C-alpha cells in the first residue's frame, strides 16, 4: 500500500529543516 | 471591513514591539531544572519551574557557541524578536528571555499535551472533522501572519502544540521573514517545502498556503503527499503528481488540488480574493470562522491531563547546563 510504502522509503520520525 | 481595523492596530502593535525588543526578563537561578524535553544540534528544552510561582516552563536553551558554529545568529534573534513582537490566540507566548555567558534562554508556558506529530503517529490519522479543526486555526494564523507581511515558512505537525483545551500552539519563528515582494533561501523541512522554493526562482507567502495543503494531506492520511529516503529525491516528487487515499471526501480532494497548486499564480490563497478561497471553500463550509478564533467550539480531542506531567515528550540523556566563566560570543547576541 502507499502507507506501506512511506514506511518502507519515507522518514516517518521528526523531521529536520534545511 | 471591522477586520481590516482590527489588523491594522495589530500591524501597529507588531512593528512597535519588533522596534523595541522586551530584553533580559528573568536569570537562570529563578528556575528548578525538572526533566529534558528535547534535544537538538544547538540547543534544548527544559520542563522547568518558576521558583517563585510554581509555574512550569518550556525553557529553550541555546549554546551561542553551537549557534555560530551551525551559522544561525539570524534565525535565533529572529525567533526572539519575533515572538515577543507578535501576539495571536495560536502563537507561543514568550513570557521570559535572558543570556549568560554561555546560552540564550527562552521561555514558554509549558504545554503538556505535546506536539501534533506525536498525536498523529499515534492515532495513524485524523478524521476529516478533527483535521479541519487544525486546519482552520492554521488558516486564520497565516491571514494574521501574511497581514504582518511575514512569512511563516517553518509548518509541519512538529511545530504544531495541541494545549489543554484542545487548540494549536506554534512554537517556531527563527525561519519567519518580513517578504512583501520576494525572497529566495532555500528554507524549510523537505516534505512541506512548494516548489518555488525548491526552484532558484523567487517565491512569496503563497509557499504557507502549499505547506497548509501538505498539512491537511499528512494530517487527513496519516502521511504526506511526497515522501521518499533522501531530501533530494523528496525535491523531484514535489516539483506536483499527487495521488489521494481513497477515503479522502471530494471536497477534501478539490481543496488540495487548490492548495497543492504547482502553479502559484493559480493557488489558493494567492488570488484576488486571497484567505477567502480557502474560508469559502465548500471542505470548510461547516467551519465557524470566528467561533474557532475565539476558542468557543468543541475541541475534537484532549490531550489526557495527568497532573509536569511529560507522558507526551521522549526521555533523553539528562546533562549538565554548564555557564562557562568567561563571557562567549557577546558581540554577535548583543540584541537578545
Ligand atoms: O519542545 S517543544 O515542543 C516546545 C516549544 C515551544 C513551547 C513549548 C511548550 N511546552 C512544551 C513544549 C514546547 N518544541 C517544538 C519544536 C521542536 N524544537 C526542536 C528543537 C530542539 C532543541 C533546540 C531547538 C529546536 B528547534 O527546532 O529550533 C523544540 C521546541
Amino acid at each position: 500500500t502507499t502507507y506501506a510504502d512511506f514506511i518502507a522509503s519515507g522518514r516517518t520520525g521528526r523531521r529536520n529543516a534545511i | 471591513e471591522s477586520v481590516k481595523e482590527f489588523l491594522a492596530k495589530a500591524k501597529e502593535e507588531f512593528l512597535k514591539k519588533w522596534e523595541s525588543p522586551s530584553q533580559n526578563t528573568a536569570q537562570l537561578d529563578h528556575f528548578d531544572r525538572i526533566k529534558t524535553l528535547g534535544t537538538g544540534s544547538f540547543g534544548r528544552v527544559m520542563l522547568v519551574k518558576h521558583k517563585e510561582t510554581g509555574n512550569h516552563y518550556a525553557m529553550k536553551i541555546l549554546d551561542k557557541q553551537k549557534v555560530v558554529k551551525l551559522k544561525q545568529i539570524e534565525h535565533t534573534l529572529n525567533e526572539k524578536r519575533i515572538l515577543q513582537a507578535v501576539n495571536f490566540p495560536f502563537l507561543v507566548k514568550l513570557e521570559f528571555s535572558f543570556k549568560d555567558n554561555s546560552n540564550l534562554y527562552m521561555v514558554m508556558e509549558y504545554v503538556p499535551g505535546g506536539e501534533m506529530f506525536s498525536h498523529l503517529r499515534r492515532i495513524g490519522r485524523f478524521s476529516e472533522p478533527h483535521a479541519r479543526f487544525y486546519a482552520a486555526q492554521i488558516v486564520l494564523t497565516f491571514e494574521y501572519l501574511h497581514s504582518l507581511d511575514l512569512i511563516y515558512r517553518d509548518l509541519k505537525p512538529e511545530n504544531l502544540l495541541i494545549d489543554q483545551q484542545g487548540y494549536i500552539q506554534v512554537t517556531d519563528f527563527g525561519f519567519a521573514k518580513r517578504v512583501k515582494g520576494r525572497t529566495w533561501t532555500l528554507c524549510g523541512t523537505p516534505e512541506y517545502l512548494a516548489p518555488e522554493i525548491i526552484l532558484s526562482k523567487g517565491y512569496n507567502k503563497a509557499v504557507d498556503w502549499w505547506a497548509l495543503g501538505v498539512l491537511i494531506y499528512e494530517m487527513a492520511a496519516g502521511y504526506p503527499p511526497f515522501f521518499a529516503d533522501q531530501p533530494i529525491q523528496i525535491y523531484e516528487k514535489i516539483v506536483g503528481k499527487v495521488r489521494f487515499p481513497s477515503h479522502f471526501s471530494s471536497d477534501l480532494k478539490d481543496l488540495l488540488r487548490n492548495l497543492l497548486q504547482v502553479d502559484l499564480t493559480k493557488r489558493f490563497g494567492n488570488l484576488k480574493n486571497g484567505v477567502n478561497d480557502i474560508k469559502n471553500h465548500k471542505w470548510f463550509a461547516t467551519t465557524d470562522w470566528i467561533a474557532i478564533y475565539q476558542r468557543k467550539v468543541e475541541a475534537p480531542f484532549i490531550p489526557k491531563f495527568k497532573g509536569g506531567d511529560t507522558s507526551n515528550f521522549d526521555d533523553y540523556e539528562e546533562e549538565e547546563i554548564r555557564v562557562s566563566i568567561n563571557e562567549k560570543c557577546g558581540k554577535e547576541f548583543t540584541e537578545f
